[PDB]
């Protein structure tokens, strides 16, 4: 099931 | 130069690669500020040309929904991107609090959002990074002003001329066109408010995969759905809004302008 997590941002391509 | 000598460094509200964000207050004045603190000693050109661009975009960008720079202080080894300190924590943290928000308390959120993502375009800045994690409350009194912040990955556009800009944002917010590596422009952060939305109405994002392959194949195949039971009492309307935001096609996906006039944020 989907759940709301913090995410970390991208600058290139992982 | 002049940071050192007016301002004083209290804790840490995050961190970056080569920067600190820290509460720090100008003594004499007695206000408090969050003071980005980036580490300049041996920076390549293109890391020169990113703080400037970002220094540059915050100086450019007055409105009441967007977090303002207060200075921007060039020290030796440092430099300091100095804003007005929101208080009321991240606009994350608050749904899961509340788990999710009324229609009319999310009609009123992404309102004052989208009022924000409308003066960047209008001014040529395209964020790239819209997530709960970057809207701070001006208060914790619930109804509190929510202010843009972070604009460490947006670009200047010229007018509605778009192109590749290169792979950035957060990966459950990031639009198609970025992950097909296609041109792209304005409509990536109507992309992420249709995330925003999706997640303010129900309290879990539309596009989640434990493999980040698979959530990407979601995401550039606008593969979501409105299950039950959470989405049983949610209008057609507010749904017909998160349509027209999480639409593949960035021709045919609603503008910022286009959504404020929608019958869900407007006849409200
Ligand atoms: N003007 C501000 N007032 C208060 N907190 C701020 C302000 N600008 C940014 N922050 C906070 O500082 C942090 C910025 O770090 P960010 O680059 O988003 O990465 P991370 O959140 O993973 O550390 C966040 O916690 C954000 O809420
Ligand atoms: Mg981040
Ligand atoms: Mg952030």
């Amino acid at each position: 099931r989907n759940k709301l997590r913090r995410q970390h941002s991208y600058d290139t391509f992982v | 130069t002049r940071f050192t000598e007016e301002y004083q460094l209290f804790e840490e509200l995050g961190k970056g690669a080569f920067s600190v964000v820290r509460r720090c207050v100008k003594v004499l004045a007695g206000q408090e500020y969050a003071a980005k603190i980036i580490n300049t000693k041996k920076l390549s050109a293109r890391d020169h040309q990113k703080l400037e661009r970002e220094a540059r975009i915050c100086r450019l960008l007055k409105h009441p929904n967007i977090v303002r720079l207060h200075d921007s202080i060039s020290e030796e080894g440092h430099h300091y991107l100095i804003f007005d300190l929101v208080t009321g924590g991240e606009l994350f943290e608050d749904i899961v609090a509340r788990e999710y928000y009324s229609e009319a308390d999310a009609s009123h959120c992404i309102q004052q959002i989208l009022e924000a993502v409308l003066h960047c375009h209008q001014m040529g800045v395209v964020h790239r990074n819209l997530k709960p994690e970057n809207l701070l409350l001006a208060s914790k009194l619930k109804g509190a002003a929510v202010k843009l912040a972070d604009f460490g990955l947006a670009i200047e556009v010229e007018g509605e001329q778009q192109a590749w800009f290169g792979f950035a944002g957060t990966p459950g917010y990031l639009s198609p066109e970025v992950l097909r590596k296609d041109p792209y422009g304005k409509p990536v952060d109507l992309w992420a408010c249709g995330v925003i939305l999706y997640i303010l109405l129900v309290g879990y994002p539309p596009f989640w995969d434990e493999d980040q392959h698979r959530l990407y194949k979601q995401i550039k195949a606008g593969a979501y759905d409105f299950p039950s039971p959470e989405w049983d009492t949610v209008t057609p309307e507010a749904k017909d809004l998160i349509n027209k935001m999480l639409t593949i096609n960035p021709s045919k996906r609603i503008t910022a302008a286009e959504a404020l006039k929608h019958p869900w944020i407007s006849h409200r």
